């Protein structure tokens, strides 16, 4: 995240990491205590970290977990485009044990899901870069990004984004997701529980003035998601 | 009283009920209020919840 602010302790309890050949790769959220989505792009070795605050530091809230099956969404197919119907979902070895630090992100049906979009301010979080090209993260960085309108969102990139996509960010630029934030939420805050409304999904050049973050609309997907990550 | 003036006072969900009435409701997780509009944790620790004090 580029122009964000560091999060305090618990402030996205629904955040995780994803680590690999590479730490903090991608981001992804808690769906429930067996179950994370993220970005199909993302998803080799996967270690999930929920309770993360400062990557670099062993604190005591951290849970790590391994993945045991990962679910692209079935009309995901990257040799097509590797980020078109860019979600997926991570289950995992052994329940997350659900506490202050580690608790799941809402998810509202399809209609609230595209309400919830439509108020026009979330908040995405993440380890990725804090400059274009930049390091990332030590602490969780966290940014509100407005909505975009369509036809700017259209304007501003010479590749193609679907109506299952939407863009977010500013005008002047400065404030942005950037690489390694990808997978992560966007979540939009509804009289104080927090709804996931997006997926952070790419860029071209994070927070440069004229460009916008692209996100996957979580509202086309969340049948599927309620369906896959079922308990009961 | 109606869903799409102001959610229908409802905290989460909103729906047309007869009589023009509304009935609200809420996420896995919570429960709805006497009030009959917020919804209340009936779980531990429900989503989308920062409970960390800040
Ligand atoms: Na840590």
């Amino acid at each position: 995240v580029v122009g964000g602010e560091d999060a305090k302790p618990g402030q996205f309890p629904w955040q995780v990491v994803l680590n690999g050949k590479v730490d903090a790769f991608c981001g992804g959220s808690i769906v429930n205590e067996k179950w994370i989505v993220t970005a199909a792009h993302c998803v080799v070795k996967i270690t999930v970290v929920a309770g993360e605050h400062n990557i670099e530091e062993t604190e005591h809230t951290e849970q790590k977990r391994n993945v045991i099956r990962i679910i692209p969404h079935h009309n995901y197919n990257a040799a097509i485009n590797k980020y078109n119907h860019d979600i997926a979902l991570l289950e995992l070895d052994e329940p997350l044990v659900l506490n202050s630090y580690v608790t799941p992100i809402c998810i509202a049906d399809k209609e609230y899901t595209n309400i919830f979009l439509k108020f026009g301010s979330g908040y995405v979080s993440g380890w990725g870069r804090v400059f274009h090209k930049g390091a990332s993260a030590l602490v969780l960085q966290y940014l509100r990004v407005p909505l975009v309108d369509r036809a700017t969102c259209l304007r501003s990139t010479k590749f193609t984004i679907y109506n299952n996509m939407f863009c977010a960010g500013f005008h002047e630029g400065g404030r942005d997701s950037c690489q390694g934030d990808s997978g992560g939420p966007h979540v939009t805050e509804v009289e104080g529980t927090s709804f996931l409304t997006g997926i952070i999904s790419w860029g071209e050049e994070c927070a440069m003035k004229g460009k916008y973050g692209i996100y996957t609309k979580v509202s086309r997907y969340v049948n599927w998601i309620k369906e896959k990550t079922k308990l009961t | 009283v109606t869903c799409n003036i102001k959610n229908g006072r409802c905290e989460q969900f909103c729906k047309n009920s007869a009589d023009n009435k509304v009935v609200c409701s809420c996420t896995e997780g919570y429960r709805l209020a006497e009030n009959q509009k917020s919804c209340e944790p009936a779980v531990p620790f429900p989503c989308g919840r920062v409970s960390v004090s800040q």
